[PDB]
């Protein structure tokens, strides 16, 4: 309390203090700039139909109003004003005041990641081969962009990840967007199909629109199965809307007019329901699989997972890994944390072999009926 | 006393919050959050100083946000901002790169030369970038001593007026005031020492990098092994379980 | 204030939305004294609604979680909505008719995305009975049943979900405790009909020498609505005969004319 | 009156357009079938007309239509719901290609990875005169393609294309390319100067995408 | 003693706190704006304290903020204070009480209690420990380098007590309780299974640590409602949506997950897998003891004829769950209220048993 006593009074000093000069000094950062830019201006945005020559007079449709063929700002050349360019229009005077850039809607920007998911290549044990190629599709071309010219070639401009549910594909997205640097666009096909007809087409564009103005960006599509994979067809025209959306993605994803530095990452569990047009190379080159860890792998998965907790140092995860034939690296995680309960269920700090053994037999086995890793292996 | 005061003193001096980066801790709660916003203030006295002021913050709560923005504002209203934006990134980066300043080291690594002065400043900065082989940490209290050091505290605002006075007037009448920070400048440091206690083998839990021998590098570690008084992040000296003693 | 865009003054009334929804539904405002042959139910209803509300302390005082949900099952057109309306009327509770009309959603609910909003309005005018006419309906009541199953707060709200052929409704809507009092409607015999017959025939101008029983005797397989058709035609017949009154003969015709329709589609 | 391209989805058709685009000094008119797919009940027809007019005022013009399927699909006849736009737009389009008022001022070239779903009033013979297959190539052609993509990169003297060509198992054009592509990145591994035969075999080894193994017990 | 010095210290702090030229400046800040202003929606943004807005009438002006409040306080596509002149951004706004958070956000108590669920236990400790625990006493996991049981699943016949648990926890819980039904997860508008999931999950993430609960996740499959579209190639995505939201990328945080299904054979393995849903808990259908606690609990809070023996009922039904027993308890109530009798009798339960169970 004496220290605590000193704490209170000390704080009260400033409290007492702050009030003092407060009385003394009794807007301009802005009220200037506000009033400064109050004599400034507004300008209704405009959509240019097109300009004309032997003189200028640019021709334009604003928006809620209509078309006005109108003069342009003196401060903008007759070039830096290409068609299809949302420009700003002296409101009253109705004359090009200044130019601008393009729309992208509030659905494409809402998915530009901003932050970054902490998932370094340390958590990605048991994939010395998976990440190995991935780094080629995404890492190396985006960073060291010399070699591929020193020898002149091109990298798997897009790459496919598949495997049952629980191999670590979303970590590789998270892994990449972590130690990547480029622009990682997280777009889920769940996002792609909406309500009104021909709406997804706008998304891919925006996607490819926004992918473009920003050289070297990773578009990633997890659950592409949602967007569109098969091209049925019959007397119902069901999965039609989505199909086009795929064709849209297809078209813009590698068909006439290059794409650019838009690298591509697709994540699926069923890499079997996917249109040849996606799969083909150009569009989707490097095809990478995510095995269900064997022996040495799981040991890395166990060691990685348990490496971050108070475990018994005698017990060797190798034994446990042995009792784990074909369980994804996710389940192996329910064990490592599973013991947590057991270890906590008594009152103990450190877990024992059996604690894991039970967990192994408690998770794996018990939660076997579910698993779904054997039904999703054949991609059903 | 920094925000509440200055905040009311500024709106009622552009170096005001520069010192503030200073006593940090607050460099993370506000310095790291509001720091950049300070920097964004159009007054160059801020745009000069905040990049400097970020430094101890940068080794006490550095950020990645503005780290890129400095690149943006490099030539925004000024090339000295650029001259800073190169230099400043060296500063904050020269002892707080990667991890928290990942977006910082990158730029400077992508900073080379558009100008022999840029090149000069970049060579400075990338020197600063790799200053201490790129591993250093600025903290009023080296390791986990649990005691404030007024030695380095004196090494700082010294560097504020030195680079703040000559900055407000011409480029740089000199350049020998670069090192005044060294009075405390520490590495990225975990000092991990043995039960006898002049340098000898001894080890910890894992770092990044291994079991750390006497004074081997990392920063802010909470390890398996025990220190002597108040086990902590940072400098920890190592005694081991009599049965398992080592 | 027009240009000042400040309040000039506050006009009176607002019009309500839930009231608007109710208007748009237009579900006969029925008072008890007009449904003969529906007591046992009513009693049950009173037991499951009137008593539960009038004195929730009775079931609280007994130590029994009062009820919220009810079911009405039988022939279609014998007088189910009435029992839901009449009580609700006689209950002074907002009686709501949530079906599936896009009109109603635009008024009451600004679309939202589910049917949980409908509850907000019911709360507001609570005590309020929620009704529903004849797969999609089941779920519409299901979601509601879970909201008033120790998980919703407030109280004083009874969804009457009254359809036909209980064999149609799903299982999940039958887990013994979940439809508090399941009451069933019986077809309408001579008496009930006779009673119903006397209620509807009372509306129109009915002459003497009119034995209604004889009429329900001829009747065999009608409901609460059917009889109404007969009466109407009796009048309808007399109207065409240029006669204000309505002798027995007329009704005896309508029987066929309705039993023509009864036998028709 | 214009042509229709069909066949595997990797053989190579978009190049043919690309080829015409660079060759046909005429005003190239490339358009995606999806674009014509719109929301506002009157964008598809309008756009087609708009596009069908713009061409009529710059003769000559080759309008390329990638994947007719986008806007190409039979018209069912249901109750409950059913694509009206994609239909009408087709109809509108149909009513444009032929129908009232003829026109030989515009050339219309449409490729589709699938010449089935397309309704049967787009093919006919008047709409698009020439039905044109793009068969997945043989070998020499394969040997021919690989070469094209092997040209740029710095190879050496030890890459029997025909071998590679032979090894190739039903590879639409691009997959050679892909092999070609992969073999390169492969070749960049040991950073060796110019690629070699082995490197290509390994492109094949991968450009195939045939999963793992463990089947090392065969024979 | 120093407590007094400590108290007044706390008091002096209150005074300076309350203790918060300027009047003109404040009026300058009032004067700057306009009376009245204009609502309008955000579109793009620029470091020039101005971007283009969005309007119902759809004028989109480039405009500054009146700057003390902030641009970074807001996101593109958001309604902002605009003048009527240039529609100048006059400041931020507060996304008014939407109609999502409300519905999905059970405030009042959930009733019941963790000593109301007769015949349970290991089922209880499993849930609590996995979820309720790490929420209250979360201090162990912080040392065993473990985290919490991600999601949890409850299943079993109809009446095993799955909703009780969701009800029990909420009774003594301390985190926002989001009660979303899957059946509601099926609307009649294409691409609307992924908005609901996002809104519920987005609403859950906002309210910070909370319990997302999904009772009848099965209804998302074991059902094809007329008014829908796509038939089942839509529900799938909605699953996919759930599967993805309930799972990967970003970094979900403290959204715990509670699913209540009767049949676990109709759940996509992607939802069951661990990560997404770890702890899988079953709800057995009493027996002879649990029922006793269930019966005693349901008949112990009322004038239950101390004559009869809950036993007769327990040994009555074949495999009656924890519901049927409750129905019989209640049946007597109406019996009781019927013949006007404060206390119930034997037949009353009999008629109930035969009135509910049998029928
Ligand atoms: N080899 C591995 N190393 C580390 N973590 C793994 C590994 N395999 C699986 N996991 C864990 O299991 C989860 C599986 O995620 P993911 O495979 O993306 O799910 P889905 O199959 O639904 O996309 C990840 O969150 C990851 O943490
Ligand atoms: N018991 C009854 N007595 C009198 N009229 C009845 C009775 N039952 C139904 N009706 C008639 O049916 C009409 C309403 O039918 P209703 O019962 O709501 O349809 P449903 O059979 O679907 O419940 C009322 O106009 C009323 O005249
Ligand atoms: N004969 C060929 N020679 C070279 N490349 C070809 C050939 N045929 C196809 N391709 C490859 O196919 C790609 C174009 O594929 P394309 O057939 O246009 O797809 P789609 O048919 O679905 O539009 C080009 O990158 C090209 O390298
Ligand atoms: N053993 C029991 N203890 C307490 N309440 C029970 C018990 N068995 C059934 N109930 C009651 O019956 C209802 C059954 O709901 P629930 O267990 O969720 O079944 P379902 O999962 O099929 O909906 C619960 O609201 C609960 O109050």
């Amino acid at each position: 309390q004496v220290e605590d006593d000193i704490q209170q009074l000390l704080k009260k000093i400033n409290e007492l203090t702050g009030i003092k000069e407060s009385d003394t000094g009794l807007l301009a950062a802005d009220k200037q700039t506000l009033q400064s830019e109050q004599p400034l201006q507004v300008a209704r945005c405009t959509k240019i139909i097109n300009a004309d020559s032997e003189d200028p007079k640019y021709i334009i449709n604003v928006k809620q109003f209509a078309k006005f063929v109108v003069d342009l700002s003196d401060q903008v050349a007759p070039t830096d004003i290409e068609e299809g360019m949302r420009v700003g229009v002296d409101r009253n005077k109705y004359q090009i005041h200044i130019p601008l850039p393009p729309k992208i809607d509030p659905t494409v920007t809402m998915m530009q990641v901003e932050e970054k998911p902490d998932v370094t290549y340390s958590d990605v044990g048991g994939c010395k081969e998976q990440i190995e190629k991935l780094r080629e599709v995404v890492e190396t071309p985006l960073l060291h962009p010399e070699r591929f010219v020193n020898l002149g070639i091109e990298p798997p401009k897009g790459v496919l990840l598949f495997g049952p549910p629980g191999t670590g594909k979303t970590l590789c997205a998270r892994a990449v967007a972590n130690r990547t640097d480029a622009c990682f666009i997280r777009v889920i096909g769940s996002e792609l199909v909406q309500k009104y007809v021909g709406e997804g087409a706008r998304m891919v564009r925006e996607l490819f629109e926004m992918a473009r103005t920003k050289k070297a960006c990773l578009i990633f599509f997890d659950e592409i199965d949602a967007i569109g994979g098969a091209r049925f067809d019959d007397g119902a025209g069901g999965d039609n809307e989505v199909q086009r959306t795929m064709l849209e993605l297809i078209n813009q994803l590698d068909g006439f007019d290059p794409r650019g530095n838009i690298k591509v990452l697709m994540a699926t569990n069923r890499p079997d329901t996917l249109d040849p047009a996606l799969m083909r190379p150009g569009r989707l080159d490097r095809k990478i699989e995510f095995s269900l860890p064997d022996l040495e792998g799981r040991t890395h998965i166990f060691k990685i997972h348990a490496r971050s907790m108070s475990v018994e140092r005698d017990i060797r995860f190798e034994l446990l890994a042995r009792l784990c034939p074909n369980s994804t690296g996710a389940e192996i995680r329910s064990v490592c944390t599973e013991a947590g309960m057991f270890a906590i269920r008594a009152r103990r700090k450190i877990a024992t072999e059996k604690d894991f053994l039970e967990a192994v037999n408690k998770v794996i086995k018990s939660y076997a009926k579910f698993s779904a890793t054997p039904r999703y292996m054949t991609y059903n | 006393l920094k925000v509440q005061q200055l905040l009311h003193i500024c709106s009622e001096a552009v170096l005001g919050i520069a010192l503030i980066a200073m006593g940090e801790e607050i460099g993370a709660e506000m310095a790291l959050r509001t720091f950049g916003h300070l920097l964004r203030y159009g007054e160059p006295t801020l745009r000069r100083a905040v990049p400097l002021a970020l430094a101890l913050i940068s080794v006490s709560n550095p950020r990645l946000n503005i780290l890129d923005t400095l690149s943006k504002f490099s030539h925004d209203a000024d090339p000295e901002v650029s001259y800073n934006s190169i230099f400043a990134m060296g500063m904050v980066g020269s002892g707080t790169n990667n991890a928290r300043l990942a977006a910082m080291l990158r730029q400077l690594a992508q900073y080379h030369a558009k100008d022999p002065n840029n090149l000069f400043m970049v060579r400075l900065a990338q020197g600063l970038t790799h200053l201490g082989k790129g591993t250093l940490t600025l903290c009023p209290y080296h390791s986990d001593r649990q005691l404030m050091s007024q030695v380095a505290v004196a090494g700082l605002l010294t560097v504020l007026v030195s680079f703040l006075d000559v900055r407000n007037i011409i480029l740089g009448k000199s350049h020998y005031v670069l090192y005044g920070l060294v009075a405390a400048m520490q590495p990225r440091m975990l000092v991990t020492f043995d039960e006898e206690l002049r340098p000898l083998p001894v080890s910890v839990r894992v770092g990044q990098p291994v079991l750390l021998a006497h004074g081997e590098r990392a920063e802010l570690a909470t390890e398996e092994f025990l220190p002597v008084t108040p086990i902590l992040e940072g400098f920890v000296i190592l005694r081991k379980n009599p049965n398992y003693d080592l | 204030r027009n240009d000042s865009y400040t309040l000039h003054k506050i006009l009176p009334n607002k019009v309500d939305p839930l009231v608007s929804l109710m208007m748009v539904e237009k579900v006969p405002d029925s008072t008890y004294e007009m449904i003969g042959g529906l007591d046992k139910q009513i009693k049950e209803i009173k037991e499951v609604i009137e008593l539960p509300v009038k004195h929730p302390e009775l079931f609280e005082a007994l130590g029994i979680a009062q009820p919220k949900g009810v079911l009405l099952y039988g022939p279609p057109g014998t007088g189910k909505t009435l029992l839901a309306r009449a009580v609700a009327h006689h209950t002074d509770c907002t009686f709501i008719r949530v079906s599936g009309s896009e009109l109603v959603q635009k008024f009451i609910g600004e679309g939202a995305r589910m049917v949980r909003e409908l509850f907000v309005m019911a709360r507001e005018h609570a005590p309020s009975i929620i009704f529903m006419d004849e797969s999609e309906v089941q779920r519409t009541m299901l979601e509601l049943l879970n909201q008033l199953d120790g998980f919703e707060a407030t109280k004083n709200i009874k969804v009457i979900m009254a359809t036909n052929r209980i064999d149609i409704l799903d299982s999940a809507l039958l887990r013994p405790g979940r439809i508090d009092r399941k009451i069933e409607f019986p077809p309408p015999n001579e008496e009930a009909r006779l009673d119903i017959l006397k209620i509807h025939s009372r509306k129109m101008n009915l002459t003497r020498g009119i034995n209604l029983r004889k009429i329900a005797e001829l009747m065999p397989g009608a409901s609460g609505a059917e009889v109404k058709g007969v009466c109407t035609e009796a009048g309808m017949y007399a109207l065409r005969e240029r006669r204000v009154h309505v002798t027995q003969e007329d009704f005896e015709m309508a029987v066929a004319k309705v039993m023509q329709k009864d036998s028709e589609k | 009156k214009g042509v229709l391209m069909y066949g595997p989805p990797g053989t190579g058709k978009t190049l043919l357009a690309r080829a015409c685009a660079a060759q046909t000094k005429a005003t190239f008119l490339k358009l995606a079938g999806p674009q014509l797919v719109q929301m506002f009940i009157g964008d598809g027809a309008k756009l087609v007309r708009d596009a069908f007019a713009l061409a009529k005022e710059k003769a000559p013009s080759i309008i390329f239509i990638d994947e007719l399927d986008a806007i190409g699909t039979k018209r069912f006849d249901s109750e409950k719901a059913g694509d009206r736009e994609v239909q009408r737009t087709m109809l509108e389009l149909l009513n444009q290609l032929d129908g009232f008022q003829p026109n030989t001022q515009v050339k219309v070239i449409a490729a589709t990875n699938r010449v089935d779903i397309l309704d049967p009033a787009l093919l006919r013979s008047g709409r698009l005169d020439r039905k044109i297959e793009f068969p997945m190539p043989n070998e020499e052609a394969r040997a021919r393609i690989m070469q094209i993509h092997s040209r740029k990169m710095n190879v050496s003297p030890d890459v029997n294309y025909e071998e590679l060509a032979r090894c190739t198992d039903d590879f639409n054009g691009a997959q050679c390319k892909a092999v070609c592509v992969e073999a390169g990145m492969i070749a960049l591994r040991r950073g060796a100067t110019e690629l070699t035969h082995e490197d290509y075999m390994e492109g094949i080894l991968e450009v195939q995408a045939k999963k793992k193994a463990n089947l090392q017990y065969y024979a | 003693l120093e407590r007094i010095k400590d108290y007044l210290l706390m008091e002096e702090e209150f005074i300076r706190n309350q203790e918060q030229k300027q009047e003109e400046e404040r009026s300058k800040v009032d004067d700057l704006r306009g009376t009245p202003m204009s609502v309008g929606t955000l579109e793009e943004i620029i470091d020039d304290n101005h971007a283009i807005v969005s309007t119902s009438v759809g004028s989109e002006h480039y405009v500054s903020i009146l700057s003390f409040v902030d641009k970074d306080l807001l996101e593109p596509g958001c309604s902002v204070l605009l003048n009527h002149k240039v529609h100048a951004v006059i400041g931020v706004l507060m996304d008014d009480t939407d109609p999502l958070v409300t519905v999905m956000k059970v405030e009042k108590a959930p009733q019941e209690t963790y000593a109301d669920i007769g015949g349970l236990d290991n089922q209880i400790q499993e849930i609590k420990e996995s979820v309720e625990l790490p929420l209250t006493h979360p201090e162990y996991y912080e040392e065993m380098g473990i985290k919490p049981p991600k999601g949890v699943i409850l299943y079993g016949p109809p009446g095993t007590g799955k909703t009780l648990l969701a009800k029990a926890v909420a009774n003594q819980t301390s985190a926002t309780f989001l009660r979303v039904v899957g059946s509601e997860l099926i609307q009649k508008y294409l691409g609307d299974g992924p908005k609901l999931v996002r809104e519920l999950f987005r609403v859950a993430e906002e309210h910070a640590p909370s319990i997302v609960f999904i009772d009848e996740i099965d209804a998302i499959g074991t059902k094809r409602y007329d008014s829908n579209s796509g038939g089942e190639r839509e529900i799938q995505r909605t699953m996919l949506e759930l599967l993805n939201q309930l799972d990967g990328f970003d970094s979900r945080g403290d959204v715990k997950v509670i699913m209540a299904t009767n049949r676990i054979e109709t759940l996509d393995p992607a939802l069951i897998r661990p990560g997404r849903i770890d702890r899988k808990i079953e709800f057995p259908l009493p027996d002879e003891k649990t029922k006793k606690r269930i019966f005693q609990i349901h008949t112990s809070r009322m004038t239950l004829a101390d004559d009869v023996t809950l036993d007769d009922l327990i040994m009555a039904k074949d495999d009656l769950s924890g519901a049927d027993i409750k129905a019989i308890c209640t049946e007597a109530g109406l019996m009781a209220l019927r013949e006007r009798r404060m206390k119930v009798t034997n037949e009353d339960f009999k008629k109930s048993k035969e009135n509910v169970l049998y029928k």
